[PDB]
This record gives C-alpha cells, structure tokens and sequence, in this order.
C-alpha cells in the first residue's frame, strides 16, 4: 500500500528517534532520502538529533547536502535551510558550501 | 505552495540542451554514411 | 572527553595528504577525531570539521570513481589509436591483394551508363553507375 | 548371492578409485583401456588418407 | 591435476573449460568472418582464386563455430555451470559426468568439424544444410557427414546440459528459494534448457534424415523417390527459430544482473520478467516458418505466421521496456558492463525493429536471402549475444578468477567493437533492400562501396578482439597489481549518498544475489552448510 | 574432492612458477586458434 | 512554512515519455512526408509523363 506524506513523516520520525547507533542513523537517512519527495522539515529535524546522539558530524551535514541534491529548485533548499536555521545553530554544523568555500 | 521557479522552467532548462544532443548523437549514430557518400566518387566528387 | 584540539600539523589540508598518510597514523587521527566528536559540535574548528567530512565522504577508497581525472582523454585518445592503426591495416592487406576487376573504370562504367539509359532503366531513382575512377 | 553387505564394506574400506574398488575390477579395466587405445589411435590415423584423397584400396 | 580437469566432476572446473574451448573457437570464427569480408571488400576474386567452394566453405564453419561453439558454450555451458549451482546455493549441480560429458564431447565436434573442413571438398551448404544441396548428388565426399556429425556432438551437448540444468534449479535449490524468488539469470537458463529440451529431437531428426539420404539410398528429401525438401526446411528451422531464441535468452538473464548492479535499484517488475523470459520461450515454437515464406506456403499459413511472429515483439518489449525502467531513476555507474548493457539495449531494439519490419509475409518477398536478413541477425545475435557475453565476463571475472581487469583497456575495448560492429552491420540494411543477394563470394559492382565500408569496419572488430585477448592476458598477469593501485574498479558498487567509508567497509558487497559474497576464486566445494534466505 | 584453492588454482594453466613466459602460452593459443582458417584456405587452395 | 513537495519523478517520466514520442514523431514525420511522399510525387510524375507521351 502507498503512505501518505504525513504517514511517511509519523513512520520517519518514530524510525529516526529509535535509531541506536550509526550504521542505523546513516540506513535510516539513506532509505529515508530514497524516495520521490523531500521529507519534512521535522524529518529532517530528527534526523540532525539521531546524528548527534549517535555523535557523529559528518551525517549531520550530508543531510543539507543530500537536501540540495534531493530537492528540485534552489530556491526550496532556501526554504528548507532556513527553517531548519536554529537546529543547525543549536547543533552548529555547517552547510558543505560555507565549510569548503570555492 | 510552489516555492521557487516553475517546473515547466526548471524542466526545460534541462531539456532543451538534452534534445539538442540527442539528436546530435543520433544524428552520428545513423547518419554517419552519409559523409562516406559524401566523400566518394559516386557523388562525382 | 579529549584534549583540546587536533593541532594543524596533523589536521590540516587533510584532503591533500590523507591517502599518503599512512594507515597507523590515519587509524590515530581517525580515533582522536572519534573522540572529539562528542563534545559540542560549536567546540570544532574549522580544518577539524574539514578532516571529519573528508574522511567519511571524501573522494578516497570506496568513493574513488571509475575513471580518475586523465583516463577519459587515454580512453578517447585509445579508441581513436585504434581506428587509426585498424584502417592501416585494412591498407596494408589491401595492398597485398588481388587485381581490380576489368570494370572497375569510369570509361567502362560510362558505357555501362550509355546502355541503361538506352534502356531507359531506373527512371526516377538514379541508373548512373560511375563510382570508380 | 547376496554379496551387497560384504561389498559394501570392500568399497567403503578402500583408498582406491571408485571403477578399481572391486576385486575384479582389473579382469574389465586393462583389456578396455588397450582397445580403447587402439580405437582412438587407427580413426585418427586415418585421417591424412582423407584429406590427401588417397580412397582406401578395394583388395 | 589430470583429475581435476580431465575427470572433472565438479561445475566450476567445466565451466572454465567450457569457456576456454568457447573462446577459441570464437577466435576461429573471427578468422573466418574477417576472411569472408575481406574476400567481400572489392568486387572480383581478391584473396580467393576463384574459388566460390572455399568461400561458402568459410561461411558454414564461421557461422556453425560463432553459433553452435562459441555463443552456445559460453552462454549456456561456462555461466550456467558456473553461476546456476552458484546462484541458487546448490553445492554441485545433479548429474555432474553428464555435465562433464557435454563439455568432453563438444571440442570433438569442433574436430570432426575442422575435418570436415579439410576433408575433400568441405561443406559449402550453407549453415541451414539445405538438401539436395547437400546431399549426395551436389555435394560428394565425406564433408558435410563430418560437419554433421559436429552438429550430432553438440547437440547432445545441449541437450544433456538442458537435462542437468532443469534438474539442478528444479531439485536443488537452497531451503529459502521458492521458484518465485529466484534470479533472473537462474530463470533465463531455466527456460533455456527447457527450449533446448524441446528443440534439439527435431534437429536430430532432420539432420538424421539427411544423413540416412547422404549415405543410406532412402528418400527422405530426394525428388527422385518422392521425397521433398521443404519437409527438412520445416524440421530445420523447428529447430531453428526456437535456437536463436535460445542464443539470445541468457543474454536476456545477463542484462537484467548488470542493469540491476550497476543502477543501484532492482528489476522493475521482476515476476514481469519471468513471464516475459516465458512468453518468448513458448511463443518461439510456434513461429518458426517465417523463415521460409518464399517456399510457397499457403496465404492463411503466411497470414497466421506473420501475426505469430508479430505477437512476440510484445514481451520483448516489456523486456526492454522494464530494462529501461531500472535504468531510469538510479544511480548509474557507468562501468564496462553498463557500458554493454546500454549499448545492448539500442543496438538490440534496432535489430528486433529490422526483424519486425522482417516479420511480414509480404515484405519478407523483397527481402529474403538479402543482406538485409543479415543485418537483422547479425545485429541481434553479435549484439545481443556478445555484448552479453562481454558484459558477463568483465561482470563475473572479478568474482570468478579473483583478478581484476585493466579497466581503461576495457572501455577503449567496448568503443572499439561498439563503432566497429555498427560500421560492418549497418550498411548490410542498405545492400539488402537494393538487393543483393545473400551467400555470395561475388556480386554485380554497384554493391562494392558499402561491402568496402563493411570491410573496412571488420578490421575494427578484430583489433578489438585482439586487444580483449590482451586484456585477459593483463588481467592473468596483473590482477592483484590491478587491485593495489588504481588501474581497475575494486567494488561495483559505490557507496550511497549518506553512507560513510568505514560504514561501507563494513558491508562492502551489497548484491541480491549469491555469488558476490561468494570468496575470490570461490572455494572448491562451497556450500558447507546450506546458504538460508527468508 | 579437496584441491587446492586461491587465486591461481581455478584455471588449468600455469601463470605464476613458470620456465618459459605465460605470454608465449598465452598468445600461442589465440595464434593457433586464429590460424586454423587459414590452413584450411591453404589446404582447400592447394586443392 | 514548507508545503509537502512529492512526486517529481512522476512528472519527469511523463514529461520524458510525451516529449519522445513527439521526438520520434518528428523523426517518423519527417520520413514519411519528406522521403516517402518525394518518392512517391517522382514515380507518379514519371507515370504521368508517360501516359502522356502514350497519348
Ligand atoms: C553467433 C552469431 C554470429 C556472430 C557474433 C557473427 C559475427 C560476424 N560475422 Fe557472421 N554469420 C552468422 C553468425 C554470426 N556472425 C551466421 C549464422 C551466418 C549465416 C551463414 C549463412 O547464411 O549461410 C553468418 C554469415 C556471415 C556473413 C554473411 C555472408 C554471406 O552469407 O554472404 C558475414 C558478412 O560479412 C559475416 C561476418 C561476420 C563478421 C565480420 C562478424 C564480426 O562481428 C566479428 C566481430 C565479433 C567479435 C570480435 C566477437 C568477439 C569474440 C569473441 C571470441 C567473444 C569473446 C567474449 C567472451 C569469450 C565472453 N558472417
Ligand atoms: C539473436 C537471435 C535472434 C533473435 C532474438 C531474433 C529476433 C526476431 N527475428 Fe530473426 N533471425 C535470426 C536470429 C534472431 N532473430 C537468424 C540467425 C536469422 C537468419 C537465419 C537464416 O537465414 O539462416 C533470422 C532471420 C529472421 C527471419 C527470416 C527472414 C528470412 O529468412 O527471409 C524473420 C522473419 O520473420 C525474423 C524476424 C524476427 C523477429 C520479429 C524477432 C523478434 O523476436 C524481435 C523482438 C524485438 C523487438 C520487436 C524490439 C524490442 C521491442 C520494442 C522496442 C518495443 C516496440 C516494438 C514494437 C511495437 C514492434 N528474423
Ligand atoms: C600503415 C600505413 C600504410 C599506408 C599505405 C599507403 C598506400 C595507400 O594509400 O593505400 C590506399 C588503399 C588501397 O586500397 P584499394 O584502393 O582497395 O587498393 C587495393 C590494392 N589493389 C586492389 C589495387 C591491388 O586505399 C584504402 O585502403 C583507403 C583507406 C581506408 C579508408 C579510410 C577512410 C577514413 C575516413 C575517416
Ligand atoms: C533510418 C535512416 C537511415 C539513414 C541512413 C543515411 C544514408 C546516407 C547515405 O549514404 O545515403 C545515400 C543515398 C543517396 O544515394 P543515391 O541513390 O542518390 O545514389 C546515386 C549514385 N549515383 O541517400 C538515400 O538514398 C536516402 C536514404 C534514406 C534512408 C532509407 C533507409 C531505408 C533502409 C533502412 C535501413 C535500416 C534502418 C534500421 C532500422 C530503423
Ligand atoms: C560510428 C557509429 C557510432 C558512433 C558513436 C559515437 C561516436 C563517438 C565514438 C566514441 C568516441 C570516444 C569517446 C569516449 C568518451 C569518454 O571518454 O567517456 C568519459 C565520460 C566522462 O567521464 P567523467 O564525466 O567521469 O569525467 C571525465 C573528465 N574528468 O564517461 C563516460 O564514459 C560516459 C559517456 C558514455 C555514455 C555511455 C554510452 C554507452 C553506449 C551507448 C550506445 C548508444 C546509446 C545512445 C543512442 C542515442
Ligand atoms: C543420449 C543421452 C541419454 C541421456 C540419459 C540420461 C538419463 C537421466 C540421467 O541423469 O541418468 C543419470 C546418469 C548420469 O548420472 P551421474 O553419474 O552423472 O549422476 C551421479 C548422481 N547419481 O545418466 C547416464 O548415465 C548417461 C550415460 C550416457 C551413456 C552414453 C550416451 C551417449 C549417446
Ligand atoms: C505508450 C506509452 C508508454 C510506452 C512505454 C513506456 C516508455 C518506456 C520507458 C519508461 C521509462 C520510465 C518507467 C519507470 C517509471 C516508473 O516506474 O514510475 C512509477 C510511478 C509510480 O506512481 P505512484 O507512486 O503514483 O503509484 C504507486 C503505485 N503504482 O508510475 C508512474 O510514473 C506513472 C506514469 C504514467 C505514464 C503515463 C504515460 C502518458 C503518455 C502516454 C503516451 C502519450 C503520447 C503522446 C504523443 C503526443
Ligand atoms: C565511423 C568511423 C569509421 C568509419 C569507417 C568509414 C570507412 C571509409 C570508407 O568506406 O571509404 C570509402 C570512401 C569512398 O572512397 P571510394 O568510393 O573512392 O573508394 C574507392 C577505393 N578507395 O572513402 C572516403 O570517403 C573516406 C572518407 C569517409 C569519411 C568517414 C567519416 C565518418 C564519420
Ligand atoms: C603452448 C606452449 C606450451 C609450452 C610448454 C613448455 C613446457 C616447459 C615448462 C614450462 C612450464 C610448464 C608449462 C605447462 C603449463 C601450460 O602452459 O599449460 C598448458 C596448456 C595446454 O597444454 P598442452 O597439452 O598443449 O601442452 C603440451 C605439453 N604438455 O596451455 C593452455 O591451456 C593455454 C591456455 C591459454 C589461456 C586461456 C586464457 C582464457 C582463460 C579464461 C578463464 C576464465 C574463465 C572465466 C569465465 C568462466
Ligand atoms: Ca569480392
Ligand atoms: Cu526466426
Ligand atoms: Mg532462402
């Protein structure tokens, strides 16, 4: 059967939040970007809390990066990354973009 | 909704080179004898 | 959890050197990186977060692509070697073959032309036969 | 003669190959292997004759 | 190791076999294509003195030895024994002497088939051995009983090796695999051996016939007696059409396992593909005179036959349809053998879109015995069978020898039989539908620009074959040099956008499929405990 | 029955402990493969 | 905020699968009325001509 978004988003999070160590963090991420849609912002909220439970930085920015390879202008990785702006403060990852800057 | 630019712009500025190369492609692909026909002496060239 | 910093010497421009370092002195940064990773993420600086990003996803071991930056230009340079070197052979035991046939010449394939046309043959396609000189 | 049981012991106490296990296995195995012989040696020995064209003499 | 190989009981050890005498014989048949089109290069006897036996001679050895010796072996005999006990966890496939005894009695057939070629006169029947053609009465001697006898060898070859392989997925399977989850491959040689199974009695029976006309006096196919030749066009090409079906369904398994590895998503509509795979094999049979609409079959017969031929243009378009669909969507990484899938996908739907436009009973009058049936076939067959075969090997050599291959050499390699093969197979289209016949050693000299574009492109084609040569011997040699530095590709599969490098070291072989987990040269008896799946 | 496995031991040749150089094998084989048409024209032509 | 952005690959096969159809449609277009409708007016001029040299 076919979820929803909002199912897919209930089903994402409670993965995310019972992910215990890293190779769950980065399957969970993986086959959570594997699909035809950008998740949700709380989506991608859990998922920057399972990397940083799971202490490990570089997941936590490969999900901006898989963002902006997923979504479909760059004006959605705008809204997206501006949503998540006080995650990202609080955590303190960077984006790829401003931590090689070319 | 629809953040940002369209999907029928931000579609065609993919495909619009893509269809340009195709045909390029499969322009050289089938219409390769024809530089051999060019070339030749039955073209009374 | 660990001291205070990886020092530059043995952190930074860590994307030049990390497949020159060697595997013990990789396994040593790897694990001092480890257990800088669960302090506050705020705590790291910047060639230490560089080191961390390129030893999980940078362009090394797994994530070496198919062709490596000077391969596309051997393998068109190749192809194209080969198309040369294979119409010089197809010269070669060209040369070493049989004579023409006797009507192989523009002077015999004109007549042949003269004929079809008395004849009238392929009148709306072309019934020129001349192709050879 | 029911020799199923003492032939099964013979084969499974052996470090032979499976066609040597039998007592009689050389009384079949070396007359086969000297007319195998000649008969893969003389067919290939025939065959110069063929391609030469040299038909075989009706005497 | 006298026993390991010549009293060889296990599969792996006849599948290599199976590959070396296939390989050799495909060299063999190279030589004669190159001799062919290079006789074929300029109108007048060139390289032949005359000589138009020699030349037909030629053209029966390239075509029995490319088909019945070096596609047919490796396909079937070299992957089937080495993947199908492999890829279906089975430890040594059932009956194993009769897989010994196919493979033993195939090089033999390539003897009395080099002899026949010695002998006399040699065949010069064409690869359909069409009477009174070959019969006694035009062709005298001892040839065409030897070419037919090689074709008695290996069609008990076939046949015995279809025996084993139905029984093998049938019986033996591990304790998870119901026949539904099985793979692809292991289905595509399943339903070969079964078109195998069912094709190989007629050809016996034909070619029997013609042998017991050739040497008994009985008229079977003598006019003088009764006997008709159209009956032998019927059994031959019974078997035939089933045949080329048979050649072209491994690679049908091959490109599914490459497109399905090198995408990074699996098969779309996998039960499809079953279905599909065993449509085209129970559709073959009932099609197969379409290769004799000239003969002056009936207007309903030809009517039926066209339509019959027509239908199967449907599943393989599913085929390739859903070939497309696991290609579109993933990741590709775009190795040597994507490289020939890719290129067995377009340079195929061309050949199968020829053999549509081929299909027809009232087009096939002006095409029949043109260079335009050769285009259709030798597009399908060279691309689909050895851009198969090429995306195999360089697929499961890796695995199978534990030796990496050059992986330059092997994209230079594919370019180069890619724009040979299309220089020497598209202008044949052009010589057919202007005409010119088929068979010939010698044709009227409006047709010499397009057999010299041809011949030009065959001497691409054996540089590529020669330079693959070398890479087997670089791969020998250098295999684990190739894996310590950077002159291959270590792992098919990259890791995903998320996955980190020592998360992927952990878990460095991600198949839905045995035989990459499998050891470097695999063990000898693999299998201790049998492999479980869910 | 048990044989020996690893990298070489899957194929009949001999690449490795070798006298004379796997090339020479390797080449004379392909040669001789591509060579039986052509003593077949000369036989065939002799005729 | 955001609102729920799903589906581009379905847009993206049908976008693709229509405009390959209009592409081979163009092509086929192309062949039939430019190449076989040439061909075709050249016999049938011929054909004329020569009935009416037959008149
Ligand atoms: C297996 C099918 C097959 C393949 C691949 C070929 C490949 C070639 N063939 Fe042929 N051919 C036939 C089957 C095939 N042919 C048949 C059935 C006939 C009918 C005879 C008749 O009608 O009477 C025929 C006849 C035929 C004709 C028609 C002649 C005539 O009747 O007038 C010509 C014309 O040029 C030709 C030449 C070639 C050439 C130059 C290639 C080139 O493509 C050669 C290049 C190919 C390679 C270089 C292959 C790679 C070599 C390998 C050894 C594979 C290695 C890979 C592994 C081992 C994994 N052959
Ligand atoms: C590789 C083996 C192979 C395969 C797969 C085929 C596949 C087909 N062949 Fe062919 N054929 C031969 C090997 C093969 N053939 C040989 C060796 C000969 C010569 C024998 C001799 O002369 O001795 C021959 C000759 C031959 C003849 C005899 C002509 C003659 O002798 O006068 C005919 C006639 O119907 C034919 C037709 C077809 C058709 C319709 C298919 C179909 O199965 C093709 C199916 C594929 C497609 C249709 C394309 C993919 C589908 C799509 C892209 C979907 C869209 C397509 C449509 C809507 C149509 N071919
Ligand atoms: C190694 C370098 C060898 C150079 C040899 C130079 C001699 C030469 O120019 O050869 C020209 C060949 C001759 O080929 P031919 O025209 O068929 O003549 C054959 C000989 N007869 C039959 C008359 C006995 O004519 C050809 O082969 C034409 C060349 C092949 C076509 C290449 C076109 C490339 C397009 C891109
Ligand atoms: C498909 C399109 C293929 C285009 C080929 C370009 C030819 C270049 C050339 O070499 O064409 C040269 C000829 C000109 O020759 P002429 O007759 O004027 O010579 C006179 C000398 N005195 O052009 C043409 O006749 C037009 C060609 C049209 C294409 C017809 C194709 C029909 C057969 C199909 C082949 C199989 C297709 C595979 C399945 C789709
Ligand atoms: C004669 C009739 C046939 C003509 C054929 C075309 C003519 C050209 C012949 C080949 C020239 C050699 C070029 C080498 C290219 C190279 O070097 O490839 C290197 C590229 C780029 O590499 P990169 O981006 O990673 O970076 C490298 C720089 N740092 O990678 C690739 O391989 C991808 C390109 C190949 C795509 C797959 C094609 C497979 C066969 C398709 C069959 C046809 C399908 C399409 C039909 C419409
Ligand atoms: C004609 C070919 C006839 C095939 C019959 C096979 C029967 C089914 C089967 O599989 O019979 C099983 C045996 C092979 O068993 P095995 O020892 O390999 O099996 C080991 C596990 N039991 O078949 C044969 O002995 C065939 C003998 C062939 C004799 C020469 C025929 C030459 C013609
Ligand atoms: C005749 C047309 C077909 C020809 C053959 C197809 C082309 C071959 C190549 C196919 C490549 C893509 C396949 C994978 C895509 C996939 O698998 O997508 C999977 C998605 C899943 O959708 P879901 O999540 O909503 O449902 C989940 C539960 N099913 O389904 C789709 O996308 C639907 C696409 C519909 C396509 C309609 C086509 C309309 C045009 C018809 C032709 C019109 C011509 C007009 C000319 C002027
Ligand atoms: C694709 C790359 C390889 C294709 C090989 C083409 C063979 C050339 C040929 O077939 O050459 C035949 C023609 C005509 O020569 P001719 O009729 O005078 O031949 C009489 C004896 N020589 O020579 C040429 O026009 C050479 C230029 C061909 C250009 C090909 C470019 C393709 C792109
Ligand atoms: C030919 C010249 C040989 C010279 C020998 C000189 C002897 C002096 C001592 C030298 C050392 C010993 C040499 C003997 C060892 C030897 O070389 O193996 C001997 C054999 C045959 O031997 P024979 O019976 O003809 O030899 C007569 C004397 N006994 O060769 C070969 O199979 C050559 C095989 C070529 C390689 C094929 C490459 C392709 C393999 C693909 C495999 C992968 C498959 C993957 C898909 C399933
Ligand atoms: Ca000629
Ligand atoms: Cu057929
Ligand atoms: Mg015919």
């Amino acid at each position: 059967d076919e979820e929803t978004f909002e199912e897919f988003t209930a089903r994402y999070e409670k993965e995310f939040d019972e992910a215990y160590d890293l190779f769950e963090v980065q399957r969970v991420l993986n086959n959570c970007f594997s699909y035809d849609l950008v998740p949700a912002p709380a989506v991608i909220e859990k998922a920057l809390r399972a990397a940083r439970r799971v202490n490990d930085l570089p997941t936590a920015i490969r999900v901006f990066e898989a963002l902006k390879y997923k979504v479909e202008n760059e004006d959605q990785y705008k809204a997206y990354l501006d949503e998540l702006k006080d995650v990202r403060q609080e955590l303190g990852v960077p984006l790829k973009e401003e931590l090689f800057p070319s | 909704g629809r953040i940002g630019e369209s999907w029928v712009i931000t579609e065609g500025r993919r495909l619009i080179p893509e269809i340009f190369q195709w045909s390029a492609v499969l322009s050289v692909c089938l219409g390769w004898p024809g530089a051999v026909y060019f070339f030749s002496k039955a073209r009374k060239a | 959890a660990q001291t205070h910093a990886l020092s530059n010497a043995a952190v930074m421009d860590l994307q030049s050197r990390w497949e020159n370092m060697p595997s013990t002195e990789q396994q040593d940064i790897v694990s001092k990186l480890s257990e800088r990773q669960k302090l506050p993420w705020a705590q790291l600086t910047e060639p230490e977060k560089q080191a961390v990003w390129y030893i999980s996803y940078g362009e090394w071991g797994p994530r070496r692509p198919v062709l490596n930056k000077g391969d596309s230009s051997f393998i068109a340079k190749g192809v194209a070697a080969g198309l040369l070197f294979s119409v010089g052979l197809f010269a070669v035991v060209r040369m070493a073959g049989g004579q023409d046939a006797k009507t192989m010449n523009k002077e015999w394939q004109l007549k042949s032309d003269e004929y079809l046309k008395s004849k009238n043959a392929n009148p709306w396609g072309g019934y020129s036969q001349v192709q050879s000189k | 003669a029911n020799k199923v049981i003492q032939l099964q012991k013979i084969f499974q106490s052996s470090t032979k190959p499976l066609w040597w296990r039998h007592p009689r296995s050389a009384l079949y195995l070396y007359p086969f292997y000297a007319i195998f012989a000649v008969a893969v040696v003389t067919p290939l020995l025939y065959i110069p004759n063929a391609i030469r064209g040299i038909k075989a003499k009706k005497a | 190791m006298v026993q390991r190989w010549l009293y060889s009981t296990n599969a792996k050890d006849i599948a290599v076999l199976y590959f070396m005498l296939a390989i050799f014989s495909g060299m063999a048949g190279t030589a004669m294509s190159l001799i062919i089109r290079l006789e074929l290069a300029a109108p007048g006897s060139q390289y032949l003195h005359g000589n138009s036996q020699l030349f037909n001679v030629l053209v029966v050895g390239h075509a029995v030895l490319m088909i019945f010796f070096l596609v047919m072996p490796a396909l079937i005999g070299g992957f089937g024994n080495y993947l199908l006990p492999l890829m279906i966890g089975a430890t040594d496939t059932a009956f194993p002497r009769i897989n010994n005894i196919a493979f033993w009695v195939l090089p033999m057939g390539l003897v009395c088939l080099v002899t026949s070629t010695l002998v006399e006169s040699g065949a010069g029947t064409g690869w359909t051995v069409y009477p009174p053609l070959s019969s006694i009465q035009a062709h005298s001697g001892p040839s065409v009983d030897l070419a037919i006898f090689a074709l008695h060898l290996t069609s008990i070859s076939s046949l015995l090796g279809a025996i084993n392989f139905i029984v093998t997925t049938l019986n033996m399977r591990t304790n998870g695999m119901t026949m539904h989850k099985l793979p692809l491959f292991v289905w595509s040689i399943f339903i070969t051996a079964f078109l195998l199974l069912l094709s190989l009695p007629v050809l016996s029976a034909g070619i029997t016939m013609l042998l017991l006309d050739r040497n008994f006096n009985t008229s079977f196919f003598e006019v003088s007696g009764g006997g008709d030749p159209i009956l032998y066009e019927h059994l031959f090409w019974f078997f035939g059409h089933p045949e080329v079906y048979i050649l072209i369904i491994p690679g049908f398994g091959i490109i599914s396992h490459v497109v399905s590895t090198y995408s990074k998503k699996p098969v779309f509509g996998e039960i499809s593909m079953v279905y599909a795979m065993a449509s085209i094999g129970l559709l073959g049979f009932l099609v197969w005179s379409h290769h004799m609409y000239i003969v002056g079959l009936d207007a309903d017969t030809r009517a039926y036959f066209t339509s019959a031929t027509m239908i199967i243009a449907i599943p393989t378009g599913i085929k390739i349809f859903s070939w497309l669909a696991t290609i579109h969507g993933g990741s590709i990484r775009l190795a040597t053998p994507m490289l020939y899938a890719i290129a067995f996908l377009f340079l195929f739907t061309m050949g199968g879109l020829t053999g549509v436009a081929l299909a027809n009973a009232s087009l096939d009058v002006a095409f029949h015995d043109t260079y335009y049936v050769v285009g259709h076939f030798h597009y399908v067959l060279s691309m689909g069978a050895i851009f198969s075969l090429f995306a195999g090997y360089y697929y499961w050599s890796p695995q199978i020898l534990g030796l990496n291959y050059n992986e330059k050499l092997a994209q230079i390699q594919f370019w180069l039989i890619f724009i040979g093969a299309n220089v020497i197979f598209f202008p044949m289209h052009f010589l057919g539908i202007n005409g010119m016949p088929r068979r010939i050693p010698d044709y009227p000299d409006a047709f010499a620009g397009w057999n010299y574009v041809a011949s030009i492109g065959s001497f691409i084609a054996t540089l590529s074959l020669f330079l693959f040569i070398y890479i087997l011997y670089d791969q020998l040699v250098n295999g684990l040099n190739n894996k310590v530095n950077n002159k291959s590709v270590i792992y098919n599969k990259a890791p995903d956008f998320v996955e980190s490098n020592t998360i992927f070291n952990l878990n460095t072989v991600k198949s839905s499929s045995i035989e990459f987990l499998l050891t470097s040269p695999p063990a000898v008896h693999s299998f201790n405990t049998p492999a479980v799946q869910s | 029955v048990h044989f020996k496995d690893g990298v070489y031991e899957n194929i009949p040749f001999k690449v490795k402990g070798r006298k004379t150089p796997y090339a020479l094998s390797h080449f004379g084989f392909f040669a001789i493969g591509f060579a039986v048409p052509f003593v077949a024209c000369y036989v065939q032509l002799k005729k | 905020t955001i609102a729920p952005i799903t589906g581009t690959i379905k847009r993206r096969v049908i976008m693709d699968i229509v405009l390959g159809f209009s592409l081979g449609g163009v092509m086929a277009s192309y062949w039939w009325w430019g190449f076989h409708m040439d061909k075709i007016n050249k016999r049938e001029k011929f054909y004329a001509e020569l009935a009416e040299r037959k008149k």
